[PDB]
């Protein structure tokens, strides 16, 4: 179907407890696939999905040493980010990291992403052109500025629309089994009541694969927000996704509200009423 | 200065001897390697450093040992090697951000021989231009023939009335083995100055072919019949002839 | 992981004539890209980098380099070279190591040969005694052109050197030469260059 | 796949 | 700057007092991500848990699933119990095998 790589990399300084902890972690849409943690014994990416161990050792060893590098470069972002916020050496803080690429469902080229956070902010990110950078502010200028002269820009687009793509495209190919299909939610509701007049609906979807999900109660047809609750997608731990919504409603009015799901692995949305 | 550094430029040793190459640079980087290279093959990794911290170990055998006394030096110690690690040891350097890039040192040309027995400085020889020569073209060619050298490697100049001269020289880029049955012969390098023969019949003209050569040191120690073969400059002289 | 292939170990050709060095480079992703050059003494000298952005690359010494992605190739070229430039070619890449720290790995190198324009060849042979013995000479075969080819030493007494090319720049006058001696009892140049001895 | 990212020093 | 963790405890299957299941503890929109979380049997820490690896929103706020396997009775009750520097005290969350 319509797909995307990511990668995450959180770095978090520990002044005297010694270097940054380092984590970074891949997905392929909303399925992990590799990690990487610095506290780690191994110090090498390991794999998080099944159809990643068909990758041999020169696969390994590759993306360990690679991302074994980032760890360092991102490290001395922390320092360089310390001297531009002008902030005490012995502070301890955040930097994070994201970048991806999608592609269309026959393995089109769609759309890169490269982004960077400081202590939860927005530090800098390139541009839907893929050939300039959004600064956040006066420090990530000079970065941006940096990353002109040497010429960043072109070096990350070329990794958005090659390598990033041709990964994409391979680890789909090995995981079709897996990552090429939905699972459509199993959905179901409940009914309790909470006085001697009023009762709550609730709505439920389990065993959704991907997370992406709606859940919208009507009564007569209308949506309605007043008296309801509705969660957080979550996950099972199993590789799918749950969520929930619930209505308040006056006993013998139930048959007024309806519950609407919608997910990609629903050829018609779904409609579920007391 | 965009420059690596390297000390000693050459070096020869016996199989028993200790001695330490010493690599510097002032660019300001945080990374720096150790090659060795054999003739006819590129430069193969040893060592790198990463923050005087030693990064990569390439199954260097116990006989290199090396050391990072701070981010602007690398150090290789030499201890009991055998002939097999002759070779240009290369050092280099890398920013650890930005563009990455390395900056190679000239090298260290070593030698490892059986016996400091096997080590001999240069015969030196100037020869006159041919008669028939001038006759042919009126150019006037002198040849320098360098003889019975070990190890392999000299440099050759000529110097015409007390300067070095570069204009009309050719030297050969590389030592002859005078008999390649030995696994440890002399060599044999020789060059050629061209003048004009009105200036070669000048008999106050003074042609000085000068052959540095790199032996042993004080350092090394010389217990045999003949004189102690150390790192010197041998020539051969000529002067003009009116004929 | 990443290898290095110059698929072409010897390339010769004539001066002032166009050369392609090919390499190409075996990875996952794009790495750093690097041409160096080396001389028989001394260490390695780089041409040019890639980093970079645009796939035409300009370097020192006239040299130039084409990126080229669908091939993962980064030839060298040089419109019109130089006898001068006649040397070991090493293209590299630039990629972390299994520990994260950067590192260069090497193709095996070309060999680089030239042929050298000689204008107005005049070929001949000479006998030149020593300045200071009275029976030591040597031979100096010269003025020939670039396509001749010099021979072993043959017999064990009797050492030839190699060509050698110099270039007398103001006045435009290259030439190649090779000598010749031995030790043996006072033998000919008239045949010590093999030509039919008589 | 991951990228190099010895280029993205602030 | 700072943002406090929401907190979900659930189980992966539908409670049923015979079998084996999962339960789940997800913290998920906090920043820093220096988090303390641990499962509890009738108050009791519980020592196999697991958690998943580090990672974040389009927010940049951090999530995290922290699970164990467990046998749910009638009988026993259990709770999530979550610190976080935005908390002024440990947060306890029991579950609801509702939600
Ligand atoms: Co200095
Ligand atoms: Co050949
Ligand atoms: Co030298």
């Amino acid at each position: 179907g319509s797909h995307s790589m990511r990668y995450f990399s959180t770095s978090v300084s520990r002044p005297g407890r010694g270097e940054p902890r380092f984590i970074a972690v891949g997905y392929v849409d909303d399925t992990q696939f590799v990690r990487f943690d610095s506290d780690a014994a191994s110090q090498r990416m390991e794999p998080r999905a099944p159809w990643i161990e068909q990758e041999g050792p020169e696969y390994w060893d590759e993306e360990t040493g690679k991302v074994k590098a980032h760890s360092q470069t991102d490290r001395e972002n922390l320092r360089i980010a310390l001297r531009y916020y002008n902030q005490s050496e012995a502070g301890s803080h955040t930097l994070q990291m994201m970048f991806g690429c999608d592609v269309g469902s026959d393995g089109r080229f769609l759309r890169g992403y490269h982004q960077y956070a400081y202590d939860g902010k927005d530090y800098i990110a390139l541009k839907e052109d893929l050939r300039s950078w959004t600064a956040a502010d006066m420090a990530a200028q000079i970065t941006k500025r940096k990353w002109e002269a040497a010429h960043v820009a072109e070096q990350q687009r070329a990794y958005l629309e090659g390598t990033c793509v041709d990964g994409l495209r391979r680890y789909l190919e090995n995981g079709k089994e897996t990552l090429q299909r939905t699972d459509p939610p199993k959905t179901h509701m409940t009914h309790h009541p909470i006085s001697d007049h009023e009762a709550t609906l609730r709505c439920w979807a389990l065993g959704f694969y991907p997370a992406e999900i709606t859940l919208t109660w009507q009564r007569d047809g209308e949506d309605q927000t007043q008296d309801t609750e509705l969660v957080e997608t979550r996950p099972a731990g199993d590789g799918t996704f749950q969520k929930w919504a619930a209505v308040v409603v006056p006993s013998g009015e139930e048959q007024r509200y309806t519950c609407h799901v919608q997910h990609e692995g629903l050829p018609k949305p779904l409609t579920l009423r007391w | 200065d965009t420059e690596v550094t390297q000390t000693p430029k050459h070096l020869v040793m016996g199989m028993t001897n200790k001695k330490s190459l010493k690599c510097e640079q002032h660019m300001g980087h945080r990374a720096m390697y150790w090659y060795k290279q054999k003739a006819k093959k590129p430069p193969e990794l040893m060592f790198v450093y990463s923050y005087e911290k030693l990064s990569i170990n390439e199954s260097v055998p116990s006989r290199f040992s090396p050391e990072c006394p701070n981010s602007s030096l690398l150090n290789l110690h030499l201890h009991a090697l055998q002939p097999e690690d002759s070779a240009l040891y290369l050092c280099a350097s890398s920013p650890t951000s930005g563009i990455y890039e390395q900056y190679f040192g000239p090298g260290t040309r070593l030698t490892v021989t059986e016996d400091l027995k096997n080590v001999f400085p240069p015969e030196v020889a100037v020869f006159e231009p041919s008669e028939a020569e001038i006759s042919h073209t009126q150019k006037a060619t002198l040849v320098c023939l360098a003889t019975g050298f070990y190890p392999d490697h000299v440099e050759l100049s000529w110097w015409v009335n007390g300067k070095e001269v570069h204009s009309g020289v050719c030297t050969d880029p590389q030592p002859l083995k005078e008999q390649p049955a030995l696994n440890d012969s002399r060599y044999a390098l020789s060059s050629r100055l061209r003048v004009s023969a009105t200036f070669w019949q000048n008999p106050r003209n003074h042609f000085r072919c000068q052959v540095q050569f790199y032996g042993l040191s004080e350092n090394d120690e010389w217990t045999q019949d003949r004189a102690k073969p150390v790192t010197q400059i041998v020539s051969a002289e000529a002067w003009g002839r009116a004929d | 992981a990443q290898s290095v292939t110059q698929p072409d170990i010897h390339i010769t050709v004539s001066e002032g004539a166009s050369l392609e060095l090919r390499c190409n480079y075996s990875y996952g992703a794009t790495p750093y890209l690097f041409w160096y050059v080396q001389s028989p003494g001394q260490g390695l000298q780089l041409l040019l980098k890639y980093f970079s952005g645009d796939t035409l690359v300009q370097g020192i010494k006239g040299f130039e380099a084409e990126f080229k992605r669908s091939q993962s190739s980064f030839n060298l070229r040089k419109p019109s070279v130089h006898w001068s430039d006649a040397a070991e070619y090493f293209c590299a890449v630039g990629a972390p190591s299994g520990a994260g720290s950067y590192q260069l790995t090497f193709g095996k190198g070309t060999k680089l040969s030239v042929i050298p324009n000689i204008q107005n060849p005049d070929p001949a042979v000479y006998q030149l005694r020593d300045s200071k013995s009275s029976d030591k000479s040597v031979c100096l075969f010269t003025d020939f052109d670039s396509q001749t080819n010099v021979s072993q030493s043959k017999d064990s007494d009797v050492y030839i050197t190699d060509k050698c090319v110099l270039d007398m720049r103001s006045m435009d006058f290259k030439s190649n030469s090779a000598v010749a001696w031995s030790n043996k009892s006072d033998f000919a140049c008239a045949n010590a260059f093999n030509n039919s001895i008589i | 796949r991951f990228p190099l990212t010895f280029g993205w020093c602030f | 700057i700072q943002r406090t963790p929401k907190i979900q405890v659930y189980s992966r299957h539908p409670a049923e007092n015979g079998k084996s299941n999962f339960l789940n503890c997800y913290v998920s929109g906090f920043h820093p991500s220096d988090i303390e979380v641990d499962l509890l049997k009738n108050g009791e820490r519980i020592e196999k848990v697991e958690h998943s690896d580090l990672s974040f929103s389009k927010d940049w706020s951090f999530y995290l699933l922290y699970y164990t396997e467990f046998t749910p009775t009638e009988k026993d009750e259990y709770a999530c119990r979550v610190n976080h520097v935005t908390l002024s005290q440990p947060k306890i969350v029991k579950w609801d095998r509702d939600m």
